[PDB]
């Protein structure tokens, strides 16, 4: 039993936090950055006049 | 089971003061009004982050904590030293009073130590059920998802097997693990529509709050199969929507498929979920998943619905719906394409044969990956 | 081979379930007692879990020694 | 009281009801109790002071409780359950009906129980609580078998 | 049980009228369907949708 350290074993040097520390399953679209939807709908209501 | 429920309230108040900075004036008031009470000094190492390091009650409040904790500690010492009561005796409840003092007054560390001590000491059915409930409640208090999973695993495995008619008193918070997590789609609802509460208004802060969780979970679950015969037929469901008109408003809006009021109410739902510590689907399943179900419901039974008219039938801002459709198609759902040169939504709904055959070839891909992995397992 | 169905071997009636003939409160006899009968239906109406814990021993056989009344 | 109802007066009838209390506690309990009920029903009939009808009757119930006329105060509680259903009250009518049922089932009244159960069935239907309405209605029938010819009540059940 | 049943009955006639006039057509323009039913376009489209969802 060997760990195959011959291949470059660059362990992740952060050791600070787990971003998804829980069992949450992420998606490619789930991690986009926006002001959610409530603010966007408010802006949509404003540009239409109400 | 009443304890740790007002503790849940202060935990939610700390959430409302910490994560959303918009609530920084009223959140301070409710946090202070419930932290000067309830003896929040040991449970104030978390509270010091938002407000000052310590509110100006230090001398009086700490004396109350130390005196109360010492009195219970003296009581515990008397039972465990002067009397040799062991096993099935009153020492079991004496250590429950110790754990209650270390939980309701002291920090969670002492309460957890007291719990784990008597859990390993006595394994009686009633005692084991009560402590599992307390461990779950303190776990959902301090947001230790590891502790919530641990108590849920043992309870669903062996603890709930021994003893019945108490699982009906526990699933409402045993499924809270799925409620706080992303899994609000299938497993949550299937074990959470049960309207058998262990108390009239407790655990999840109310029966009304219990319903709001039911409505949110059901809305994430499904769009419009015979849900009229699943939740709408529910008499207690109709009654509580009479109690909450706004909650009744969007639930009927989704049922009636009237998008003009739905989106405004859906945004209100997302804003309400923002003020709730069960905010895990922050960018996935507040409004995007529900409208994915709604848009799928809308564009199905349609072939080419114009962007301009579907925009006014689903709010305003033709460009806003156009960019929303493009984003969601790129996400994968909303099975359709956009004819930009003519501004048309040409859907592509596969037939019952076509869509299902697509599902089989996908599962064929996954299982070929499985058997190839198993072919790796053999011959080595 | 073994036959799964058992009711039709000698007829003697069959599954009368899933068919509303006389629902419940529509009976003209009101109660007579009908509380021991609802006690009898407690076991079909789940409550076998409530038979334990609560420590009751639910009834098993109900004999009605009455005329066609 | 008959002329006040005929004319439609409210303040005068309210003052008369608040004034006749010495005479109520000088005669037969049943006769005084039914006189109170008749005057209260006549007052609540025409003039719709929704901000005063509930408060006035609650005061009468408190007065009846002070006089220890249990059957009187129970009757007015049933009347306010009916008034609550008339005003589309959500759940305060429900607990009041539940409180009435607990107080009345220990007794052996029959007319009040049928009215309470029927009112409970009505408010379930108003809140669209069909299965509980059916269960309450079935209990209403089981209680209503006692009265042989309540010509108004039998129509209400039907 | 007055507005609710009248609305329920109104839905019944809408469904019956649509189903009665729909057998011949393999593909019919919806403004023609509205003309036969003597109604507007949005309400007929909304009713026909709610039936088919
Ligand atoms: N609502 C009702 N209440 C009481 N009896 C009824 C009602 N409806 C019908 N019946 C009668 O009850 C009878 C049952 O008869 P039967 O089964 O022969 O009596 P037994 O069960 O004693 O042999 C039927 O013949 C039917 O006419």
């Amino acid at each position: 039993d060997d760990e195959f350290e011959e291949f470059p074993a660059e362990d992740w040097a952060g050791l600070d936090e787990d971003e998804d520390a829980h069992v949450w399953e992420d998606n490619w679209d789930d991690d986009n950055v926006e002001d959610d939807f409530s603010n966007q709908l408010r802006a949509e209501l404003e540009k239409h006049g109400y | 089971g009443l304890p740790k429920n007002p503790d849940l309230r202060i935990a939610q108040l700390r959430f409302l003061l910490s994560l959303p900075e918009h609530r920084g004036d009223a959140a301070v008031r409710d946090e202070l009004m419930a932290a000067v009470r309830d003896n929040n000094m040991a449970p104030y190492y978390e509270a010091l982050c938002k407000s000052l390091d310590w509110q100006i009650d230090v001398d009086l409040l700490n004396k109350m904590k130390k005196a109360n904790e010492d009195e219970l500690k003296r009581l515990d010492e008397e039972l465990e030293d002067a009397e040799k009561n062991l096993g099935e005796s009153e020492i079991r409840d004496a250590m429950m009073a110790k754990a209650e003092y270390l939980c309701r007054i002291g920090d969670k560390e002492g309460a957890l130590t007291a719990f784990r001590k008597t859990y390993d000491k006595t394994v009686a059915l009633g005692h084991r059920l009560d402590i599992v409930f307390y461990l779950l409640r303190i776990g959902l208090f301090y947001m230790d998802n590891d502790l919530i999973t641990r108590n849920t695993e043992k309870a669903k495995s062996l603890i709930e097997e021994g003893g019945d008619w108490d699982r009906r008193n526990r699933l409402k918070v045993y499924q809270g693990l799925y409620c706080v997590a992303i899994r609000d789609f299938k497993q949550a609802a299937e074990l959470f529509l049960d309207t058998v509460s262990t108390f009239t208004s407790y655990e999840l802060m109310d029966y009304k709050t219990f319903v709001t969780y039911t409505v949110y979970v059901s809305m994430i679950a499904l769009e419009r199969p015979d849900l009229r015969e699943k939740v709408i037929k529910g008499a207690e469901i109709l009654e509580v929507l009479h109690s909450l008109p706004a909650v009744r408003q969007y639930l009927f809006s989704l049922y009636e498929c009237r998008y003009s009021v739905f989106f405004q109410s859906l945004a209100v739902v997302e804003q309400e979920m923002k003020k709730d510590w069960l905010f895990a689907p922050h960018y996935r399943y507040y409004v995007r998943e529900m409208r994915i179900h709604a848009y799928s419901q809308l564009l199905e039974s349609y072939r080419s619905l114009t962007l301009g008219y579907m925009a006014e039938a689903f709010g305003v801002g033709v460009e806003f719906i156009d960019q929303e459709l493009s984003r969601f198609i790129a996400a994968g759902r909303l099975h359709c394409k956009i004819d930009k040169v003519n501004e048309i939504v040409e859907t592509n709904r596969p037939d019952s044969k076509n869509w299902q055959y697509q599902e089989t070839i996908k599962k064929g891909d996954l299982l070929l990956n499985r058997v190839q992995k198993l072919s790796r397992v053999i011959n080595m | 081979d073994v036959l799964p169905p058992e009711a039709d071997s000698s007829i003697m009636m069959l599954t009368s379930d899933q068919k509303p003939d006389v629902m419940y409160a529509d009976i003209g006899g009101m109660d007579i007692q009908k509380q021991e009968v609802r006690e009898a239906v407690e076991l079909p109406l789940t409550h076998f879990e409530l038979y334990k814990q609560i420590g009751i021993d639910p009834p098993r056989g109900v004999l009605m020694y009455g005329p066609p009344g | 009281g008959s002329l006040l109802a005929k004319t439609g007066q409210a303040a005068e009838l309210g003052g008369l009801l608040k004034y006749v209390r010495p005479f109520l506690n000088s005669i037969s309990k049943a006769k005084a109790a039914r006189l109170v009920r008749s005057l209260l029903d006549l007052f609540l009939d025409m003039e719709a002071a929704t901000g005063q009808e509930v408060e006035l009757c609650l005061e009468c119930i408190e007065w009846a409780k002070s006089e220890k006329r249990t059957f009187l105060r129970q009757a007015l509680e049933a009347r306010l359950v009916s008034l609550y259903f008339d005003t589309k009250r959500y759940q305060e009518a429900l607990h009041l009906g539940s409180q009435l049922l607990r107080e009345l089932k220990k007794m052996d009244d029959k007319a009040l129980l049928v009215e309470v159960q029927l009112l409970e069935s009505k408010t379930y239907h108003a809140l669209s609580n069909l299965p509980k309405a059916r269960a309450a209605l079935t209990s209403a029938r089981t209680t209503a078998n006692a009265i042989y010819c309540p010509p108004k009540l039998q129509a209400t059940l039907d | 049980i007055i507005s609710t049943h009248l609305a329920k009955l109104y839905d019944n006639l809408l469904e019956q009228n649509l189903i009665r006039v729909i057998e011949p057509f393999s593909r019919v323009q919806i403004e023609h369907i509205s003309s036969l039913i003597k109604l507007s376009k949005a309400d007929v489209e909304r009713k026909l949708s709610q039936m088919i969802l």
